[PDB]
RNA sequence: AGUGGCGGCCGAACAGGGAC
RNA sequence: UCCCUGUUCGGCCGCCA
């Protein structure tokens, strides 16, 4: 018979034409299987044989499972993927199960054989065109082309969640009051009816997609929570993540942290506070994945605390869209920050992360405002609104932020938490020139080729330094220069550079960098009671600039 | 029952597929409906997943509405189709609309909803909608009309646009009149309440044709630009005299007239920086001429319209903002500043994109483009909350620059 | 020995603007 | 030569059908 569901025509890449591939070996213990497959996927319809006249060829095998009978069948499809037209997925991401309002009732229904239910366009049948040998020789075999998606195509995802789109349609207007989600091949019916009504409109749905071909077995479990759904449990009234199990190795390999950091990273949204920051720290600079590498005493003490986080179970709460939401941050030093997103306090929705040193040199401000930007769109994703926010910064540190900081940047509604550790600027450069403090002169140069330079200073009380530099930039002398003014100078200090780049840099109060030496002066500046640093332009003659320049030549 | 334009995109370039970014919901059980409605008329018809063309789409609410306008994001559909709007059916531009002392801005967008649109290019302009938590799969449509917001509907149009403007151009010889994208431009050297009757007449005179318009006055002639100050001082210090030849020196590559080699004789030792210094008279000649040169416009500094236009943003502090307006580097073709706007003192991205939209009106009334924005902010904040404060129709294309003020020149 | 998707890691080209 | 940004393509481990 001709198809139920109605079809969805498909082009080849212009000036294309179909595959044509030879097939593998392969032995006969699996090939005996696949004819045997081919006859119940012709005699349910999925299939129908095909002459000679049918150029186009792609090869098939199959794979075992372990401690399984059934098998996997397998279509290469690379040269019918490379010439098949683009499509623009209608999946835009994967629904996360803090999201979910609260339901009576929540039954999950699984479809049977699911791309196999839909009808390839009957121009572009014939590309499917597959060739099969009973024996691995005796045989010449027979060709088949298929009647429906086939498991391995590239539209075969997006077609089927677009005609299953117009299959759920009309019964979402018949039942406004029961909601469908739809990710994939499983279906998340909710409704406010009670545990018998909601029975009577699954067989209701049952029935109606049955009257498009769908088959939603009884075999599936039926409503008892824990659900398991994309590794969680989701219970009547709370959820949680399945639970986590930690190698516990003697001697750690780079795949053992590998596979425990996505384990820790997956941890983080619903148990809060984890960090991961030194045990990727080692990650770093890697390039075998079974070498094994060492815990350093601080990545070694980031595995036990968090070992501890998860030893108790955790759970959140679901979505009451009539409650606000609040989110808080707490900071985790050294530029790790953990977040809880919640209604009713103590009844978390989600936790999760932010740790991102982004930028080569940030402060506390900067990286609280890119959490909060990113608590933001997680948030607009999920439940489509801005959270209050519950944030560790005085409502007077972030009004000087905004206003001196040269790039425009705002926050939504936020109010003040006063959850030590407080985030606050931890200097200033004054605006006005220091009277009575030694100015400091300086510049830095070096030679690209030798990668060889100097770095110093003169001052107005005639004080001058040079100092050779080893394996260095021209960039990283200019920032030399003014950490030998900090550290050679008083309390109060004046600074004279003509470095774009380093007044950029200190001009931005950043207190955590990631070059080293960019922390060497974070830290001389946190220590000076009073600093001026101004520009000069290079090569104007102006004052003792143009001198320390001939001397760091 | 109209006869289709012909679309097709210029030479060997795809037609757009940008991702459509996340929503607030209050954005989306509007635009399911203004879909609805749009559909049910027949000015769009869903379509699936054999599209691999989508353009972004959300929503603004114009100034005092409360009642939502669509608006779709159609940057990379429209710099597609450019040899269609530019080289063949494209826009002449009014040089003298810039010189009336008042001009009006009125939104033409209900008679795209019209015009039929041809049949090879209805699968270029698709738009996703989306929603919450990744649920429902986009809802997916495309424009059986010539669409709004796209550069290529007033191409087509502007020949049934000059009939129904015809009875009117007769009849007010000086009044002058520029169309661009959903906006329509109506300038007369008129009095402010002679002039909003003519407007309400132009109004009406088009309503009977069908247009149907959803005042906003601009006033060409009052607009100001922003100078190149030095500062006046009775006493300089050490530290005042680098700062200024900071200054003249950094400007030294848009007037080349200037001078800095006496006031750094001024500069000659190595010494304190609040140290106060006598100007000698080779230094208070060279300070006063200097002081002059800037008084006049750059030279030789005239539009080009093969090249872009572009515009870099400043901000300045208290509420306070600079731009220049530009297509070659320091040949400055506009300056100018926005002083303490709606969200003044209270928020920044409502003030960068109240800056944004003033303007890019600057610009199309001068030059008839949009410019290219050079903004001053980090990526995610601008996406995520630009809507909320954009209420234009257009869309200008910008990127994100992240500049530390080594002169902070503009103003001081 | 297939494909898509999600988390982790590593780089590869292309383009932008600044610093010499 | 230098730095940051953005985009656009690629290798392995863990999960899904
Ligand atoms: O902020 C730029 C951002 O927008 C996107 C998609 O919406 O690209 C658009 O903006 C570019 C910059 O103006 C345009 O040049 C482009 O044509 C347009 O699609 C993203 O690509 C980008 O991240
Ligand atoms: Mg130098």
């Amino acid at each position: 018979p001709i198809s139920p569901i109605e079809t969805v025509p498909v082009k080849l890449k212009p000036g294309m034409d179909g595959p044509k591939v030879k097939q593998w070996p392969l032995t006969e213990e699996k090939i005996k299987a696949l004819v045997e497959i081919c006859t119940e996927m012709e005699k349910e319809g999925k299939i129908s044989k095909i002459g000679p006249e049918n150029p186009y060829n792609t090869p098939v095998f199959a794979i075992k499972k372990k401690d399984s009978t059934k098998w996997r069948k397998l279509v290469d499809f690379r040269e019918l993927n490379k010439r098949t037209q683009d499509f623009w997925e209608v999946q835009l991401g994967i629904p996360h199960p803090a999201g979910l309002k609260k339901k009576k009732s929540v039954t999950v229904l699984d479809v049977g054989d699911a791309y196999f239910s839909v009808p390839l366009d009957e121009d572009f049948r014939k590309y499917t065109a597959f060739t099969i040998p009973s024996i691995n020789n005796e045989t010449p075999g027979i060709r088949y082309q298929y009647n429906v998606l086939p498991q391995g195509w590239k539209g075969s995802p997006a077609i089927f969640q677009s005609s299953m789109t117009k299959i759920l349609e009309p019964f979402k207007k018949q039942n406004p009051d029961i909601v469908i989600y739809q990710y994939m091949d499983d279906l998340y019916v909710g409704s406010d009816l009670e545990i018998g009504q909601h029975r009577t409109k699954i067989e209701e749905l049952r029935q109606h997609l049955l009257r498009w071909g769908l088959t939603t077995p009884d075999k599936k479990h039926q409503k008892e929570p824990p659900f398991l759904w994309m590794g969680y449990e989701l219970h009547p009234d709370k959820w949680t993540v399945q639970p986590i199990v930690l190698p516990e190795k003697d001697s750690w390999t780079v795949n053992d942290i590998c596979k425990l950091v996505g384990k820790l990273n997956w941890a983080s949204q619903i148990y809060p506070g984890i960090k991961v920051r030194q045990l990727s720290k080692l990650l770093r600079g890697t390039k075998a994945l079974t070498e094994v590498i060492p815990l350093t005493e601080e990545a070694e003490l980031e595995l036990a605390e968090n070992r501890e986080i998860l030893k108790e179970p955790v759970h959140g709460v679901y979505y009451d869209p009539s409650k606000d939401l609040i989110a808080e941050i707490q900071k985790q030093g050294q530029g790790q920050w953990t977040y809880q997103i919640y209604q009713e306090p103590f009844k978390n929705l989600k936790t999760g992360k932010y740790a991102r040193m982004r930028g080569a040199h940030t402060n506390d401000v900067k990286q609280l405002t890119e959490a909060v930007q990113k608590i933001t769109t997680e948030s607009i994703v999920i439940w489509g609104k801005t959270p209050k926010f519950k944030l560790p910064i005085q409502k007077e540190t972030w009004e000087t932020w905004w206003t001196e900081y040269w790039q425009a940047t705002w926050i939504p509604e936020w109010e003040f938490v006063n959850t030590p550790p407080l985030v606050k600027l931890w200097y200033q450069l004054e605006k006005e020139p220091i009277v009575g403090a030694e100015t400091f002169y300086v510049d830095g140069a070096a030679n690209r080729e030798t990668k060889l330079g100097k770095a110093g200073y003169v001052t107005n009380k005639g004080r001058q330094k040079v100092v050779p530099l080893t394996n260095t930039t021209n960039q990283k002398t200019e920032l030399q220069a003014i950490y030998l003014a900090l550290q050679d100078s008083g309390l109060e200090v004046n600074i004279v550079t003509n470095s774009q780049y380093a007044l950029g840099i200190i001009q931005a109060q950043p207190d955590k960098s990631e070059s080293e030496l960019v922390n060497q002066i974070i830290e001389q500046l946190i220590k000076k009671e009073k600093v001026y640093l101004a520009w000069v332009p290079a090569h104007k003659g102006i004052g003792g600039n143009e001198q320390v320049d001939k001397l760091v030549s | 029952p109209i006869e289709t334009v012909p679309v097709k995109l210029k030479p060997g370039m795809d037609g757009p597929k940008v991702k459509q970014w996340p929503l607030t919901e209050e954005k989306i059980k509007a635009l399911v409906e203004i879909c609805t409605e749009m559909e049910k008329e027949g000015k769009i018809s869903k379509i699936g997943p054999e599209n691999p063309y989508n353009t972004p789409v959300f929503a603004i609410k114009k100034k005092d509405s409360t009642k939502w306008r669509k608006l779709v994001d159609f940057r990379e559909l429209n710099k597609r189709t450019q040899d269609f709007w530019e080289v063949q059916l494209g826009i002449p531009h009014p040089a003298g609309l810039k010189k009336k002392k008042s001009v009006t801005v009125l939104d033409v967008g209900d008679a795209y909803f019209s015009v039929p649109l041809d049949e090879d290019f209805r699968k270029y302009t698709a738009f996703t909608i989306p929603s919450i938590n990744n649920e429902t799969p986009g809802i997916r449509y495309q424009y059986n009309v010539l669409p709004q917001g796209w550069k290529g509907s007033p191409a087509i149009f502007q020949s049934s646009m000059t009939k129904i403007l015809e009875p009117f151009k007769k009849q007010n010889p000086d009044i002058v009149i520029y169309q661009y994208m959903d906006d329509l431009y109506v300038g007369s050297d008129l009095e402010i309440g002679q002039h909003r009757t003519k407007i309400e007449e132009l109004r009406q005179h088009l309503l009977r044709w069908g247009l149907t318009t959803p005042g906003y006055e601009l006033h060409p002639d009052k607009w100001t630009v922003q100078p190149i100050v030095l500062p006046e001082k009775d006493s300089w210090t050490v530290n005042d005299i680098q700062k200024l030849v900071g200054k003249l020196n950094w400007a030294s590559q848009i007037y080349p007239g200037i001078k800095v080699r006496q006031l750094s004789k001024l500069l000659r030792g190595t010494k304190a920086l609040t140290e106060v210094i006598p100007l000698t008279e080779e230094a208070e000649l060279e300070l006063a001429e200097n002081r002059e040169i800037l008084k006049e416009p750059v030279h030789g500094v005239y539009y080009d319209p093969s090249k872009d236009l572009i515009a870099e943003i400043q901000k300045q502090g208290q509420g306070q903002w600079t731009y220049q307006i530009y297509q070659e580097p320091f040949k400055n073709l506009k300056t100018g500043k926005y002083a303490r706007m709606r969200g003044a003192h209270t928020n920044d991205v409502k003030q960068l994109t109240e800056a944004v939209q003033k303007i890019t009106t600057e610009s199309i009334v001068i030059w008839g483009k949009t410019p290219k924005f050079k903004l001053p902010i980090q990526k995610e904040t601008w996406e995520t909350w630009w809507t909320e404060y954009w209420q234009a129709t257009w869309i200008p294309e910008w990127e994100f620059v992240n500049t530390p003020p080594l002169v902070k020149l503009w103003y001081q």
